[PDB]
């Protein structure tokens, strides 16, 4: 009997690996690893990781002009 | 723009609002819209006078994008410079534009046209006895040109190598130079008696291009752009046969030269004795007074190392004053030193033939003063719907990278991830399933791969041959002949070697697993291989072009960057997320996680005469 507040992130192995790299550089990002598709993350860092992940993924996308 | 109230949405258009003008009463008939700022022209292809405007707009304005319904051209300084040469003046252009334009021409546009349309036709570059003379029919031009820092019926000599400089200076200065060859009155150059045999046929667009080139009656110099497989060889043969003068052709390949010569002889009545091929194997030249020399840029631009026979050939080329030069795939002439051949080689007329007039660097604009402006361009979808070329269902396959390789993708540097995302198992499995399905459909498949290691791995895994730079001419020809006429074989794995300038009437399906980065020109050149399929006229036929790309990688960036020219032409790629029925195939390559791990480790590990007896 123990409850822990947090944010559940559901994704695929690739996004999970990206999140693992981000957490390895910043341990506080991921609070815990649930499964190969689920990670428990800090509520405060959700709004920051979303924006930073969008910035990181922008590289793989070609946006002319 | 006087006393014109802006709209509430005018803010969204930053100096692009064009509502300050009014529409003419005959808007329902006039099909043209003109941009007063960007120079873009919107053409209605579904309204009267559309055909009458479709060619004039091509002549005066470069095409930006020409989709099915609404065409998009653009007027530029180079386009106006090309148009002003062929008997066209601002008065006539403005008259036709006003008669066809829903809106009146703005004073700014009039000023822009006037500034550039009145600075042509005062200098002519001629050649006499291997000497380049810059002849001007007027003398007063001297008081400014000779007084300019760079320059220096009257004629003065100029260094052959300095042509590349003087032409660019002429572009900068008011008067540019025009290269016209009156072969009718040219008697000094010996004539060559070759004519097109009755079996020859000229397509309507080829005839239109030839009319645009020879409308005045005097042969000019410039560039011709036609889609790959449109008949550029026949266009060049017709030009040579009508000029009837000594000609040298430069092609960027040896197989291309062989077929060039083969088609040359087949289409025209050129006697074999008057024909010479200048390649690495045989270097003999025709002993007749006039003939054709077909060589390559490597054999014409080299200056340091030459064989004895090749040195005699080069001396022959330099000593003789050629009459015509035909540059196949001219997009490579503005290279660091290939541009030197234009200045060194002596010729009264230069024609370039290329399906794409674009290149990565900014040197594309140098072609204006290197060889001249562009003459004609042809649409792709128009010919596809008219039956001149085939229709393609271009598709982009999204192959998801598996976690085992993606985890290494994250850590690996830039150089290794390239091989990593190119050798993913999902691509192998999709390729196997597609190969089986299309072989059951009876399609002739080509698989392109720039990476030699990936090509070899795929070939050894699938038991099919691979061709790349190391393959000899005889072996590759054997591969092609068997893939063509042998019922057992239906698919081959080609590489960058067969990207362009190869005629494959039988090839129908094209697949890309490895691509040469963002190269847009190579994209189109590779697509050109299957545009001349033998069964490209049967009802319901649609060729296939597959592009395999890994999602969530920079391969998507490069893939979306390398198709911006096809999208502009009108071709649209369809994203295929899944291929139905893939699981039912009996065997799939790299289907087991054990093999996945083994391949992971393998790919990661990839990176005194009597004393002579003594010895
Ligand atoms: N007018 C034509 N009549 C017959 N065949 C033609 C015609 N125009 C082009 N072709 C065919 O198109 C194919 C490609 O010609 P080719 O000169 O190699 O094109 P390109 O050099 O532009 O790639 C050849 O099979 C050629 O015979
Ligand atoms: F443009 Be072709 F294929 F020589
Ligand atoms: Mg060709």
């Amino acid at each position: 009997a123990r409850a822990r507040k947090g944010a559940l992130v559901q994704c695929d192995p690739s996004i999970k690996a990206l999140i693992l790299q981000i957490d390895a550089k910043m341990s506080d990002i991921v609070l815990e690893e649930l499964d190969d598709t689920h990670l428990l993350v800090n509520p405060s860092k959700v709004e920051f990781v979303k924006h930073e992940l969008n910035r990181l993924l922008s590289k793989n996308i070609y946006n002319p002009m | 723009p006087a006393d014109f109230v802006p709209d509430s949405v005018s803010g969204m258009f930053r100096s692009h609002d064009f509502s300050y003008l009014r529409l003419r009463p005959d808007h329902a008939s006039r099909p043209l819209w003109i941009s007063p700022s960007d120079g873009r022209i919107i053409l209605e292809s579904f309204s009267p006078l559309a055909e009458q405007a479709q060619d004039f707009l091509v002549t005066i304005a470069e095409p930006i994008s020409r989709p099915s319904h609404i065409h998009e051209y653009k007027i530029t300084a180079y386009s106006l410079y090309a148009a002003v040469s062929v008997g066209l003046e601002t008065d006539d252009i403005i008259s036709v534009l006003d008669r066809l334009s829903k809106v009146p021409v703005a004073e700014s546009i009039i000023n822009f046209i006037k500034g550039a349309t009145i600075s042509y036709g005062k200098v002519k570059l001629v050649i006499k006895h291997n000497r380049y003379f810059v002849e001007t029919t007027q003398a007063d031009i001297l008081q400014m040109l000779l007084n300019d820092s760079v320059i220096g019926v009257h004629s003065f000599e100029i260094a052959n190598e300095s042509v590349e400089v003087v032409k660019k200076r002429c572009q900068e200065i008011d008067y540019p130079v025009l290269e016209e060859y009156d072969f009718r009155n040219d008697h000094r150059n010996p004539d060559l008696d070759i004519d097109l045999k009755p079996s020859t046929q000229i397509r309507p667009y080829q005839e239109k291009s030839l009319s645009k080139m020879f409308g005045n009656g005097r042969a000019r110099s410039g560039i011709i752009v036609l889609p790959c497989g449109a008949g550029k060889t026949l266009v060049g043969i017709t030009a040579a046969c009508t000029i009837k003068k000594s000609v040298i052709v430069l092609c960027t390949s040896s197989v291309s030269v062989m077929q060039w010569r083969q088609q040359f002889l087949q289409w025209c009545t050129l006697q074999p004795e008057n024909c010479a091929v200048f390649t690495s194997d045989n270097k003999e030249m025709f002993q007749t007074e006039s003939g054709l020399v077909v060589s390559t840029y490597s054999m014409v631009a080299n200056t340091r190392n030459r064989s004895h026979d090749s040195q005699k050939v080069m001396d022959f080329l330099t000593g003789r004053e050629w009459g015509f030069i035909i540059l196949d795939e001219v997009h490579v002439v503005p290279a660091a030193m290939f541009r030197r051949v234009v200045s060194t080689i002596a010729a009264h007329a230069k024609l370039g033939l290329t399906a794409t007039l674009v290149r990565e660097d900014d040197k594309i604009g140098d072609l204006n003063f290197l060889i001249g402006p562009k003459l004609y361009e042809a649409n792709w979808m128009e010919l596809s719907q008219k039956g001149h070329i085939a229709n393609v269902q271009c598709a982009e396959v999204w192959c998801p990278m598996t976690a085992e390789f993606y985890q290494e993708y994250l850590r690996e540097t830039a150089r290794k991830r390239m091989l990593l995302y190119i050798m993913n198992p999902t691509k192998f499995q999709a390729c196997q399933f597609l190969i089986q399905y299309h072989e059951r459909r009876g399609d002739k498949i080509i698989v392109f791969s720039d990476n030699v290691y990936a090509l070899q791995e795929y070939a050894l895994k699938m038991g099919k041959p691979f061709i790349y730079g190391s393959t000899p001419q005889q072996e590759r020809m054997n591969i092609l002949q068997n893939f063509q006429y042998n019922d057992q074989i239906n698919t081959i794995f080609l590489s960058k070697v067969g990207d362009t300038s190869i005629d494959l009437p039988e090839a129908t399906c094209l697949i890309q697993i490895s691509s040469h980065y963002g190269s847009r020109r190579q994209e189109a050149q590779r697509l050109g291989r299957i545009l001349r399929a033998k069964r490209r006229n049967d009802e319901g036929f649609n060729a296939f072009f597959y592009s395999l790309v890994s999602k969530d990688t920079q391969e998507m960036y490069y893939s979306t960057k390398r198709q911006a020219f096809l999208v502009d032409q009108g071709y649209a790629f369809k994203v295929i997320t899944h291929l139905h029925g893939m699981e039912n195939i009996p065997n799939l390559a790299y289907a087991s996680p054990r093999e996945r791990r083994e391949l992971l480790q393998e790919v990661l590990l990839k990176n005194h005469p009597l004393i002579r007896k003594m010895y």
